[PDB]
């Protein structure tokens, strides 16, 4: 299962 | 920006029989950037249809690829390698060698 | 902070209107929401760096917003519909994970669609001095300010002794009450209290206003009738301690 | 043994030729089980193993979802990026992500990380308490900041010591007959004269599953590093691993060198002579 | 991502317990916010699930099988009265984007130790026989209501603070143009039987 959280840099 | 030159491996799938259906294969791994081009020979023409794995990469960032297709070797078939990179002055090829 | 303009807006429906919003220095996400009176915010576009994230919930055909560089952003009504008063509010947040990270406010936008402009009204404003009675029970005196007729309920209404702004002794309806319930576009009323000593206020230099800024049209809406346009503008009313 | 999952993130910039390139694809120990590319037709995580297929639809759903999601936030960060660095427009620049959870004998949770890469450089990294960054530059800094003003770290680590193993375990349970099984290398090893007084001697390991493995050279019993040659352990292409060590020996002396094979898959190390 | 605040509004005395009810529907990863709004100021977060913080003596605890995130406070304020918003960051979401619940309006209302309750009649500073009527110093458990006569205005107990002297009253006022109009038949809701009305 893939993370869901969405991050950028 | 980083540049790492691809090392090269070309090989068959199964002990090599003379006259019997088997996999050619070319293993790129630890380049970078990713856009390599890889084709395989049979007697220096390139192959259609070969296939290729997924792009991934290894714990320092540098990608590895692997070429395949089904061949049968025979003892007269010369068999290679050819990828190009911008970290090459011109295109490596490495020869299918049956004990390397 | 973030900053928002204009703070309040009156148009007539079928026109056009537009929201500005500048973030946080620096902050790379960046929301426009809707807050419609009793619900909560609610979310219109959502933008990171200079693109889009989340258009779905915005009416594409009257609602449009860019940021075309990934700083201030600028939404757009056209055309407006009576169902869009609202109080619209531009937000943003440094930006390393969207909407899941502190989303800092702008104050928003009162945006009041109207039907017509001829119902629009500033405010009266009356002061009512303390009652001998209240000082000689209590030794304090309570001013009483009404601000009333006015349509709609863009008013904020502060106290002013001897040319300051005071806070302490202060009450002032959070809401304004309908004049007459029964309609529609009825005009409104609001009330505000401040409470001093007795000794403050039997002192004739002593100096009280109610100050209340209405806000109305702007100098480029249409006005027809007799009357004054009803523009944005303070009304005040003054009263002096008296022994 | 250890078991573990890995996802790995690519995304290419390719300015004045569309939107950037991503790549995802998903392991479990050395075998690969999901991928997704964003230029392919289906626009759909795939799966690249028997046993993920079993999932349901649901989970297909799922996945693409959220891999459209992350495809979406790499191609944000090539933008800031080059801002960071202040580089042309003009320019094909790469992000990598990696993350994963590994988990002990007893399948339990033993370590997690979660790292970023941009143009083949250490950029970001989740330290191993799962609570702190390591940012090597200044643009990085930032990044840092950012993420840790937004709890990034704990959002983290309730990933890698939760969702992650439990479906590691899932996959591990529904993969059994692939990813619980031990292939001991099938060994041979070939002699090759290469002057009139020198000579090549190639050991091999095929067929081999997990992919670590060692192969040592020893002298009359005694290790040797000197005159070998040893290649990176290279996939078959039908799950298995290969790998060879070489050493040159004058010749009338083969029968000195020896061969030492170890694998998990052997109860006992394998000496292999000429 | 539906975010449910049951309550519009809740209605508190200083030092009694608060309990702000949040409910949520989301079949996937979820982020839970409370947001506050003190008067006259801007919408602003109270405190973040994943910071494990208590923030103005509030705490909240994510429940996963009730599927709530309700805010707790043993000992109220007057301070806290406020809006208050449940907020949902859902990650399955673009951007992980936010879903605020309705809002619910937090009353505290004040400790009156010297309770006085008069009703008064002030008169207009301007124009003459403009006047209105105020009801104030009572305890906070009298409650004001508007009057049968729609033409007389009345509006809602408010607290006001003389913080030199700390002290704390209520007042409402009332008033009409109807030109008899009485401050003694103005606030019939039900007052303290101890009000004094200032003779005349």
């Amino acid at each position: 299962r893939l993370q869901s959280l969405q991050t950028y840099v | 920006m980083i540049q790492r030159t691809p090392k090269i491996q070309v090989y068959s799938r199964h002990p090599a029989e003379n006259g019997k259906s088997n996999f050619l294969n070319c293993y790129v791994s630890g380049f970078h950037p990713s856009d390599i081009e890889v084709d395989l020979l049979k007697n220096g023409e390139r192959i259609e249809k070969v296939e290729h794995s997924d792009l991934s990469f290894s714990k320092d960032w540098s990608f590895y690829l692997l070429y395949y297709t089904e061949f049968t070797p025979t003892e007269k078939d010369e068999y290679a390698c050819r990828v190009n990179h911008v970290t090459l002055s011109q295109p490596k090829i490495v020869k299918w060698d049956r004990d390397m | 902070g973030v900053a928002q303009s204009p703070r309040y807006k009156i148009i007539e429906k079928r026109q056009s209107v537009a929201f500005w919003c500048n973030p946080i220095s620096g902050h790379a996400t960046l929301y426009w929401y809707q807050q419609i009176l009793g619900q909560g915010p609610k979310l219109l576009i959502q933008f990171q760096n200079n693109g889009v994230v989340d258009d779905s919930q915005l009416p594409k055909d009257r609602f449009s917003a860019e940021r075309l560089k990934g700083v201030d952003s600028t939404l757009k009504i056209q055309p407006a519909k009576l169902e869009d008063s609202a109080v619209y509010l531009c937000a943003s947040s440094l930006g390393g994970a969207g909407g899941a990270d502190t989303q800092y406010f702008g104050p928003g936008t009162r945006l009041t669609v109207l039907e017509d402009l001829k119902n629009v009204f500033p405010p009266e404003v009356a002061v009512f001095e303390p009652s001998e009675a209240e000082i000689s029970h209590t030794q304090k005196a309570t001013l009483v300010c009404l601000a009333t007729g006015f349509y709609p309920d863009h008013v904020e209404l502060s106290w002013w002794v001897n040319g300051k702004e005071v806070h302490s002794g202060v009450c002032t309806d959070p809401q304004p009450l309908k004049e007459q319930p029964a309609l529609n576009d009825s005009r409104y009323a609001l009330s505000s209290r401040l409470r001093v000593s007795a000794t403050f206020w039997q002192n004739p230099r002593n100096h009280f206003r109610c100050q209340v800024q209405f806000y109305g049209l702007s100098e480029n809406d249409e006005w027809t009738q007799d009357r004054a346009k009803p523009v944005t503008q303070i009304v005040s009313a003054e009263a002096w301690g008296r022994a | 043994g250890s078991h573990s999952m890995r996802y790995f993130f690519t995304s290419v910039s390719r300015p004045g030729r569309g939107e950037p390139r991503f790549i995802a694809v998903g392991y479990v120990d050395d075998t690969q089980f999901v991928r997704f590319d964003s230029d392919a037709a289906s626009q759909r995580m795939e799966p690249r193993a028997p046993w993920i297929e079993q999932e349901g639809p649901e989970y297909w759903d799922g996945e693409t979802r959220k891999v459209k999601a992350h495809s979406q936030t790499h191609r944000v960060d090539l933008g800031t990026l080059r801002g960071y660095y202040n580089q042309s427009e003009a320019g094909s620049h790469t992000v990598q992500r990696m993350y994963g959870c590994d988990v002990g004998s007893d399948w339990r949770f033993l370590r997690g990380y979660h790292q970023y890469a941009y143009d083949g450089k250490d950029y970001i990294a989740l330290k191993e308490d799962l609570r702190s960054w390591t940012a090597a530059d200044m643009a990085a800094q930032t990044t840092k900041h950012k993420w840790e003003a937004a709890h990034v770290a704990e959002q983290l680590r309730a990933y890698l010591e939760g969702t992650c193993v439990e479906w590691l375990r899932r996959y591990l349970e529904n993969g059994k007959e692939t990813l619980q099984r031990t292939d001991a290398p099938k060994t041979h090893m070939t002699h090759h004269a290469v002057s009139d007084h020198e000579a090549t001697l190639r050991c091999w390991a095929l067929s081999f599953y997990p992919a670590e493995i060692t192969l040592t050279w020893q002298r009359d019993g005694e290790d040797q590093t000197q005159d070998t040659e040893l290649v990176e352990t290279r996939p078959a292409g039908d799950g298995t691993f290969q790998k060879w060590a070489a050493v040159v020996v004058p010749s009338g002396q083969e029968q000195r060198y020896t061969c030492h094979v170890q694998h998990e898959g052997l109860p006992k190390p394998l000496t292999l002579r000429w | 991502q539906r975010v449910t605040q049951p309550e519009k509004l809740l209605s508190v005395f200083k030092g009694a317990p608060v309990e702000l009810k949040c409910n949520y529907s989301y079949s996937g990863s979820p982020e839970l916010f409370w947001y506050v709004q003190y008067s006259r100021q801007r919408l602003q977060l109270l405190l973040r699930h994943i910071s494990r913080e208590s923030i103005k003596g509030f705490t909240a605890d994510l429940n996963k099988g009730e599927t709530s995130f309700h805010l707790k406070k043993p000992f109220a304020q007057e301070e806290d009265s406020a809006m208050y918003y449940c907020a949902l960051s859902g990650f399955n979401n673009a951007g992980n984007m936010l879903t605020f619940g309705g809002g619910t309006r937090l009353m505290v209302k004040p400790n009156i130790q010297n309770p006085d309750p008069a009703v008064y009649q002030l008169r207009d500073s301007k124009s003459s026989d403009k006047s209105v009527c105020l009801f104030t110093d009572f305890d906070s458990q009298t409650n004001v209501s508007q009057s049968k006569d729609s033409d007389v205005y009345i509006t809602d107990k408010c607290v006001l603070d003389m913080r030199s002297m700390d002290f704390k009253s209520n007042s409402a006022v009332a008033w009409s143009n109807k030109s008899d109009f009485a401050c003694a038949n103005a606030f019939n809701n039900s007052i303290i039987p101890e009000d004094t009305f200032f003779p005349s």
